[PDB]
């Protein structure tokens, strides 16, 4: 490091004091083949670091800083940078990155029109040396990579010829070919007009296919990578080449003993599967239920299925009794490809893979035995479950013994297959023939290696839902097929939870997910155990937080938040289904977990909304005696309301305040002052998402409805706030803003309503307090008048406008009617609500009409 | 002998029935695609994906179709794993990550 400061900032007191002078002197020591290869690259690295960055915004800002330098300085920079190509005889070169750095800034503003025709010239020139054509193709590659293809469309055919000339078989240097073939990979986007003409297309494909035959494997892989890209970009043009060329190339590639070549051949067909599944959806959806496709599938994968499958299953043998993950070898690639083929080819996949399975499931060589159970599991999704069920039956007890195989990788594959069966086709599991022995097999599996046990946890989760939905899924069933095993499965899962190697293969987290999954998916006769289990889960997840929160990685944090989020839903599940007295029993512990989930967790998260939703559930079940938790919940409710960033949390918290209003009623008064301040602040903060404001306006009514005359403190500011919100205008030719206008109107009307009702009282006649809102009645009805003549209002707005008219009649009487008949548009609105298909708008408009009638008769 | 309590649309297999029922218990809806989820955390994981229709995890680039997205990903390097931002499980290709994510985080690799 001792010579680092004298460099890594000695070259920064220049780049900020005088960046022009800096970049010019660096380019000089780059352009001269006399200085060290180290200083040369350092210079180039300094220039490149001055023009671009991984952060798209500082890149966008480093570019503007370049387009600000004196044009004579930059032209000096561009002169030495460009004149370096061919001079460097080391590494891929540093100048090529400088070319593209500058170019990505200057090209989109038409500031270096000289570059591209000059770069084409470097490759095209027959005098040009190896290093000249090589470095130039690389720069071309970097440019096409880092720039928008829309900014190169007029030079596209110049770029292409330079690349093709580098890829041609005649070119003696494979280094050039590799550089050119890599360049083509980044420039297939703007050769669209070429590929569209047949004779033009033929030549491109010829060069690429020819390049896959190059005795250099780098050129092979690169060209094979191009074929994968070409299939995605120009799928509708490969019928010509698949037969005579593309089949043989990729097929032979899959069989290569060079892993890099094999992975590209496999990726070709995996990619075809992705295209042809996406077409299978386009042909299925919108199509037929609208006009038919519109991009038809040529079914390349279906058609090659008979020569792909035997190659793949053989590749499933080529494994490591070790590997670690994520290891990406042809063996693991072959399995994923087979899976994609099954979901793409469906039933057609079955008779090609089945003779392999039935011939190797008992082979003494473990790599062949592993491959068989693996191939079996790969095809379980896609084919009809009809054809599939009597087939796992053959293999099920074989799967069960394979769980106790002497090879660790067969054991692991068997468990994945079982778990895959339990999720996709649990018929073989939830069956009187194999259920009990499979459970024993699973119970034993939790004691196995973490890689196996995690798969078992998965299988348990899938079995619990399958069992729950199977007779006899609200309302809850009295018993299910896991009832006589429930307490045993739970304690086995809890044992797994406390394993010293629980950190491996997400074992511990998977078991916690299984636990919560069986708690949710359980029958009524499991409830005493469900209740205890729920308590245990909460105590231990608390321990995990208190003891491990500070040492969790980014991935541990995503899992733990996922589990806490799951715990919330689990707690909501339990609290809604158990006897009310039992919910009271555990509600103290439930509240503690939820309160621990707030903003402490997490840095990357969090789960505040999930937790607020669980509190809402506890509020709805307890209601009034939730009051005991109100003092402890207060700060966390406050956190939710101040979370304008995560606006979804804000919404849930605001909604929760309304739920607390209906539950605690007048008991919420001690807590209203702070809540009202928070809500009011949220309104006077333009950094808040607009979707929370109407919900806040609504809750004003809920709060007023709960505390009655105590709301007088807030009347002035609230009523005036409602006045500005009611006067809102938007562009009527902006459907999003019109929908937001209606949402705001509906909440304004709701707010007025709850304030009128809340100040009125429940008894008769009206409390004097309501008279404080009377001066607003004319504006309120004037507000409804404008809504009436807007035509773009919704039936949800008409409903609330009607409900308010009915409430004003009861509160203020005769005065309301004089104001209403002076605005005949109001009666138009009430009629529209009276003649409505919306049940809420028809009742309220009728009620409002009735009340208006009484006022007239009472005159 | 299987049927959905939510809409009585009788099923013959219980795995397909299992997949059906899940679509009725999905309140958390997106706005960037209106895709649906069972938990708020799952929905949030989903929108982590949107750098904005379709986005590249590596470089944040957007494309008009999934084909050009797919072709673009071929240009990228070692990756390799696509990691779900809801459950941290990893995947070999983006099609398998998306399919996992949209089904409420179902399906474990290999
Ligand atoms: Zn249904
Ligand atoms: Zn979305
Ligand atoms: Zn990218
Ligand atoms: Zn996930």
């Amino acid at each position: 490091r001792l010579e680092l400061e004298a460099a890594q900032k000695f070259l920064e007191r220049a780049a900020v004091e005088n960046l022009p002078t800096f970049l010019v002197e660096l380019s000089r020591v780059l352009a001269n083949p006399g200085n060290s290869q180290v200083a040369r690259v350092a210079a180039g690295l300094q220039i490149k670091n001055s023009l671009t960055s991984k952060d798209p915004d500082i890149k966008a800002q480093y570019q503007q800083r370049w387009l600000a330098i004196d044009a004579n300085a930059r032209r000096e920079v561009k002169n030495y940078v460009l004149q370096t190509l061919g001079t460097e005889t080391y590494r891929p070169s540093s100048a090529s990155q400088c070319v593209a750095g500058i170019a990505c800034a200057e090209i989109p503003v038409n500031q270096w029109p000289e570059l591209i025709p000059q770069l084409v010239a470097n490759v095209t020139n027959p005098n040009s040396t190896e290093h000249m054509k090589e470095s130039t193709l690389e720069a071309i590659g970097y440019i096409c990579q880092d720039i928008d293809p829309e900014q190169l469309q007029d030079k596209s055919n110049e770029i292409l010829t330079a690349i093709i000339q580098g890829m041609r078989k005649e070119e003696p240097s494979n280094n050039v070919k590799l550089a050119a073939t890599n360049a083509l990979l980044n420039s297939l986007e703007f050769t669209k007009a070429n590929f569209d003409k047949e004779s033009e297309r033929h030549f491109i494909m010829q060069v690429v296919c020819e390049a896959t035959q190059c005795p250099d494997t780098r050129v092979r892989v690169a060209a094979l990578q191009n074929l994968v890209k070409i299939m995605s970009l120009y799928y509708q043009y490969m019928e010509t080449y698949m037969g005579p060329a593309l089949f043989a190339i990729t097929i032979e590639a899959m069989k290569s003993d060079i892993d890099e070549v094999a992975l590209q051949g496999i990726e070709f067909w995996s990619n075809v599967c992705d295209e042809e599944m996406d077409l299978a959806i386009e042909a299925s959806e919108a199509a037929e239920q609208g006009r038919p496709p519109e991009h038809t599938s040529k079914f390349y994968a279906k058609g090659a299925l008979q020569y792909l499958v035997p190659i793949l299953t053989q590749t499933l043998t080529k494994q490591d009794e070790n590997d670690d993950d994520d290891d990406w070898n042809p063996c693991k690639a072959a399995g994923v490809c087979l899976m994609l083929l099954a979901t793409c080819c469906e039933d057609d996949i079955v008779p090609h893979v089945l003779p392999f399975i039935k011939e190797h499931i008992k082979n003494p060589d473990w790599r062949y035995r592993d491959a068989a159970v693996m191939a079996f599991g790969c095809i379980l999704e896609g084919p009809e479950p009809s054809q599939l069920k009597p087939l796992v039956i053959q293999a099920m007890p074989t799967l069960i013994e394979l769980m106790k195989d002497p090879s660790v990788v067969v054991r692991d594959t068997a468990a994945w297959t079982v778990g895959r069966i339990c999720e996709l086709l649990p018929e073989a599991a939830i069956n009187d023939v194999y259920l009990a022995p499979l459970l024993q097999c699973l119970i034993e599996g939790l004691s196995a290696e973490p890689r196996v046990a995690s798969n078992v946890c998965w299988a348990f989760s899938s079995l619990a839902e399958a069992a729950y939905e199977a007779a006899d899924d609200q309302e809850e069933p009295a018993t299910y097929c896991l009832s006589s095993s429930f307490e045993l499965i739970v304690q086995k899962l809890l044992e797994t939870t406390d394993r010293p190697d629980g950190h491996q293969n997400n074992l511990r987290s998977s078991a916690y997910e299984s636990l919560m999954e069986i708690v949710k998916n359980s029958a009524k006769d499991c409830y005493p155990a469900v209740q205890k289990t729920t308590l245990v889960i909460m105590e231990r997840l608390q321990q995990v937080l208190q003891m491990e929160s500070h040492i969790q990685s980014t991935s541990d944090r995503i899992q733990f938040n996922d589990l806490q989020s799951l715990l919330c839903a689990t707690l909501q599940n339990v609290l809604r289904k158990v006897q009310h007295q039992d919910a009271l029993q555990i509600s103290d512990v439930v509240m503690a977990s939820l309160l621990r989930m707030f903003q402490s967790t997490a840095g990357s998260g969090g789960v505040q909304e999930d937790a607020l939703m669980a509190v809402s559930t506890l509020v709805e079940v307890l209601g009034g005696e939730f009051l005991k938790y109100m003092e402890a919940f207060k700060p966390f409710l406050g956190i939710g309301l101040k979370n304008y960033a995560e606006y979804q949390v804000c919404l849930a918290a605001v909604g929760l305040v309304g739920d607390l209003c209906r539950a605690l009623q007048s008991n919420i008064i001690p807590f209203c002052d702070e809540v009202m301040q928070l809500l009011l602040e949220n309104l006077g903060n333009e950094n808040v998402h607009r979707s929370v404001k109407p919900q806040i306006l609504s809750v004003f009514g809920d709060i007023a409805l709960a505390i009655g005359g105590e709301f007088k403190k807030y009347l002035e500011v609230v009523l005036n706030t409602l006045q500005q919100a009611s006067q809102a205008q938007v562009d009527k030719s902006d459907y999003d803003m019109v929908d937001y206008l209606n949402e705001l109107r509906e909440s304004c009307l709701e707010a007025y309503t709850g304030i009128v009702q809340g100040l009125k009282g429940d008894q008769e006649n009206v409390h004097p307090d309501v008279m404080l809102v009377q001066p607003r009645v004319e504006f309120i009805l004037s507000f409804i008048d404008h809504i009436a003549g807007d035509e773009d209002h919704t039936d949800g707005v008409v409903a609330c406008a009607a409900g308010l008219i009915g409430d004003l009649c009861t509160a203020f009487g005769k005065d309301v009617l004089k104001l209403v008949e002076a605005r005949p548009m109001i009666h138009e609105l009430l009629t529209e609500g009276r003649r409505s298909k919306t049940n809420k708008a028809k009742t309220l408009a009728t009620w409002a009409t009735k009340e208006l009638r009484k006022l007239k008769n009472q005159a | 002998a299987f049927n959905c309590k939510y809409c009585n649309k009788e099923y013959l297999s219980l795995g397909a029935l299992k997949m059906h029922i899940r679509s009725h218990t999905l309140p958390c809806v997106c706005g960037t695609c209106g895709k649906a989820f069972s938990r708020p955390w799952l929905l949030q994981g989903h929108v982590r994906t949107h750098t904005g229709p379709f986005s590249c995890p590596h470089c944040s680039r957007a494309f008009a179709d999934r084909s050009n997205l797919r072709a673009h990903l071929q240009t990228h390097s070692d990756v390799k794993k696509y990691q779900c931002q809801a459950c941290a499980r990893t995947f070999s290709r983006m099609s398998l990550l998306h399919k996992h994510q949209e089904s409420g985080c179902s399906g474990c690799p290999r």
